[PDB]
């Protein structure tokens, strides 16, 4: 509990999910594991981040708050649904921005913590989509910006291809694993990482 | 422009070391740093009395230890001038034996009786009588 | 990490020397189980890469895995390799030959790359061994040794003169420390 | 100045005059260099009498010979032995070429004979400072004497350790010596101890001194003799003091050998 740790959780929000048939399973499941991680520590606080099609959006941002995390996840998931790239209108999410989103309060949550100690950090992403050529450089800036800064980045890819993720792990130094058996994603979040 | 924190530590120990003006004796390392470190304490009195200035002479056991002498000391004038030079517009020079700098004199007037201080001797001669009237045959 | 691509060449010491029970177990288990640790996290760290194995024993040297992609053929042959053991001394120039002659055919923007664990103190092979550390130099492949309790003059120039990495290891946590700094990618 | 010199008296002895006294250089931590002896281990290891050094076959067959292959096997490093004569020398290692059938050295070292030759001398270097146990300054026999006392200046860390196979002793001629040693006992009569052990232990201390080099360097060097106690009084050898501040130069232990593989890993730590 002495080092703070922030754990950023990016959640890919690409209409795959109708694939998957439930979104809405799925974050009261990544709710449980938060309201876990949250309680597990005091010094632990999480930061929640969806990589829609079109662009990246911050859900939320302590466990005190897990009320308030509750709230704000549903409302903002529930915004994100919209018919624009819906189901395969568009295969790709937009990783590079919400890795971007992450980083800069990961930095931002340290310059203030620099005042104090150390902090510690880590991103998992929740990936149901695929990579694209044209995404290569922008993900991979945002990859090397964390393997620099020595934050890992986990992937737990319910389905799909994403291979520059699978790079990212192994770069950053993350854990990636392609979940067999989507409905166990609860264990996996607990137990995988 | 600088010197060592060794040496400015242990100079005016040193300086008081030789103002006895006779005799001393100087601890120091198993060699490594030993010599070069005494060229840069005798740089504190390179010219301690400008109306006589004093000379250093060294005292060396073999041939192969002369050169790491010259090569250290070389380092450390790098010119006898300021021009290039920055810790002494010093001169220095190796020596050793006619016997070992001259292999042509040992050889030509072979003889039992022929010391090494006769064959300078003799190398004389034929310059005295050469340059008078015997260049064109002694 | 993604930019560039790696072809690496493992060769160990399978002298009489590696038996020895200095290093766990003995130095030729404590380095093949920790060579596989390597493996796995190097070509995690380096997805699009390539290793090749060999080895110098009883004043040979043997070809443990051909140059390839899939990191389970390398952790396959460090499992063989243990049961078989190490006898004799060195062929380190027949070793650096090999993998000259693999990693000459390598593209452009590639690295070339030897990697040596070493536990003995020169080697058998006749041949001048200061023509093939020039030849290395001019080809770009590169050669890095990591020795056990020793520094051996030509091992360490060879080392120096092919790019800079003569390491020494004295515990199976420093030889760890040792395989995990190879695991780092190099500048594109 | 002949880099040590503390315990001082040796030299205002020899010039009967008293020079003004000073140490002028910082030296570095003990931990660095290592000074072993070497004697025998368990109670039945009576071969070492040395009342005929020169005679007594058992004990150059014994631990002279043995402790020798023992640790130069064990601890595989480039090591010269410095040895007393040549027919020590000659003894003591049977190498390719014996002096007898009954010598106990089987092991590749080579060999610094008389008839030295400097282009000769400089092969055994090459040979040393390039691979392998064996060279000039490795593996190798000399007697402590002879010329590779000047050494190499080679940056490399060309030696390791040196196993001292007798401690450096000399002798006092029935002639002018003999006469010079009643002078020093009229004047002295201390005078064995500086005339004579004194004097062939810096003999001593020149070859290893030639091995360590200096402060930016670090070594070993062994000393193999039963009378080696007096040898460590008056500090007559490096192992003596340079600074307080320093946590002693101390070389006992149960075991040399692997004191001194414990000590290389220390260093390859550092």
């Amino acid at each position: 509990e002495d080092e703070l740790n922030l754990l950023v959780i990016v959640v890919d929000a690409n209409p795959i999910w109708w694939g998957k048939q439930t979104l809405s399973k799925c974050i009261d499941a990544v709710m449980v594991l938060g309201n876990s991680h949250l309680f597990m520590n005091r010094s632990n606080k999480l930061a929640v981040i969806a990589s829609h099609i079109q662009e990246s959006r911050f859900l939320y941002p302590k466990y005190e708050l897990l009320t308030s995390a509750n709230e704000v996840i549903v409302e903002e998931i529930k915004d994100l649904m919209t018919k624009s790239d819906i189901k395969g209108q568009h295969t790709e999410t937009l990783l590079a921005g919400s890795l971007a989103k992450a980083l800069c309060y990961i930095h931002r949550m340290n310059k203030e913590v620099k005042d104090n100690q150390e902090m510690k950090s880590r991103i998992l992403v929740i990936k149901a989509a695929e990579d694209s050529a044209l995404q290569y450089m922008n993900f991979m800036n945002v990859i090397f910006a964390a393997q620099k800064q020595n934050i890992l980045i986990d992937a737990c890819v319910l389905d799909s291809d994403s291979g520059l993720l699978q790079q990212a792990c192994d770069i950053t130094g993350g854990l990636y694993l392609k979940v067999p058996q989507m409905p166990s994603l609860l264990q996996y979040l607990l137990w995988v990482f | 422009d600088y010197i060592y924190p060794e040496q400015f530590s242990y100079m005016r120990e040193l300086k008081r070391t030789l103002d006895a003006k006779g005799h001393g004796v100087l601890e120091m390392p198993s060699g490594t740093g030993k010599t070069v470190s005494l060229l840069a304490l005798i740089m504190a009195y390179q010219r301690a009395y400008p109306l006589e200035v004093t000379k250093l002479i060294y005292c060396s056991r073999t041939v192969p230890e002369i050169e790491k002498v010259i090569e250290e000391l070389r380092k450390l004038l790098n010119f006898y001038e300021k021009q290039e030079g920055e810790k002494l517009p010093f001169l220095g020079l190796a020596l050793s034996s006619r016997k070992n700098l001259c292999i042509h004199p040992e050889v030509t007037p072979l003889r039992f009786g022929k010391d090494v201080d006769g064959k300078c001797h003799s190398l004389t001669a034929s310059y005295v009588r050469a340059q008078y009237q015997h260049d064109t045959s002694l | 990490r993604l930019g560039m691509m790696r072809h690496l060449y493992v060769v160990v010491d399978g002298s009489r020397t590696m038996e020895d029970q200095d290093l766990k177990p003995n130095r030729l288990t404590c380095t093949l189980k920790l060579l596989e640790y390597f493996v796995e996290e190097y070509f995690d760290q380096n997805p699009i890469s390539q290793i090749g194995i060999i080895v110098t024993k009883s004043k040979r040297a043997e070809k443990l895995t051909e140059l390839s992609g899939n990191p389970r053929k390398h952790i396959t042959s460090l499992k063989k390799a243990v049961d078989m053991t190490c006898h004799g001394e060195p062929s380190l120039y027949n070793s650096l030959s090999i993998a000259m002659q693999t990693l000459k055919h390598m593209p452009g923007h590639t690295s070339r790359e030897v990697l040596i664990i070493f536990s003995s103190l020169t080697t058998c092979d006749p041949s001048n061994i200061y023509d093939l550390i020039k030849t290395l130099k001019a080809a770009k492949i590169r050669v890095s040794v990591i020795g056990l309790s020793a520094e051996v003059r030509v091992c360490t120039v060879l080392a120096r003169e092919t790019g800079g990495t003569y390491h020494v290891i004295l515990d199976e946590s420093h030889y760890k420390e040792l395989l995990t700094h190879h695991v780092s990618p190099p500048p594109a | 100045t002949s880099g040590t010199l503390s315990p001082l008296d040796i030299y205002p002895k020899i010039l009967d005059f008293h020079p003004v006294t000073m140490a002028t250089f910082t030296m570095t931590l003990a931990r660095v260099c290592l000074c072993p002896m070497i004697i025998g281990r368990g109670n039945d290891q009576v071969a070492i009498s040395s009342k005929f050094e020169t005679r007594e076959d058992i004990a150059v067959i014994r631990n002279y010979g043995n402790l020798l292959l023992e640790m130069s096997a064990v601890v595989p490093d480039g090591i010269v032995a410095f040895f007393t004569s040549y027919q020590y020398m000659e003894s003591t290692v049977a190498s390719w070429y014996e002096q007898g059938i009954l010598e106990n050295i089987q092991r590749n070292k080579l060999l610094f004979i008389e008839t030295q030759d400097g282009a000769e001398t400089s092969v055994a270097l090459e040979k040393y400072q390039e691979a392998c146990e064996n060279g000039r300054g490795a593996i190798l026999l000399s007697v402590a004497r002879g010329k590779v006392s000047e050494g190499i200046d080679f940056v490399h860390h060309y030696g390791r350790a040196v196993i001292m196979f007798g401690v450096p002793y000399v002798y006092t001629q029935s002639r002018i010596l003999k006469a010079r040693l009643e002078y020093l006992r009229d004047q002295f009569q201390i005078r064995e101890n500086d005339f004579l052990t004194f004097d062939a232990m810096r003999h001593a201390a020149q070859c290893v001194g030639r091995a360590i080099r200096g402060k930016t360097d670090y070594g070993l060097m062994v000393f193999a003799d039963k009378r080696f106690a007096r040898g460590d009084k008056r500090g007559k050898l490096p192992r003596w003091i340079q600074e307080h501040l320093t946590d002693a130069n101390l070389n006992l232990t149960v075991d040399e050998g692997v004191q001194v593989a414990k000590y290389f890993l220390r260093q390859m730590a550092q």
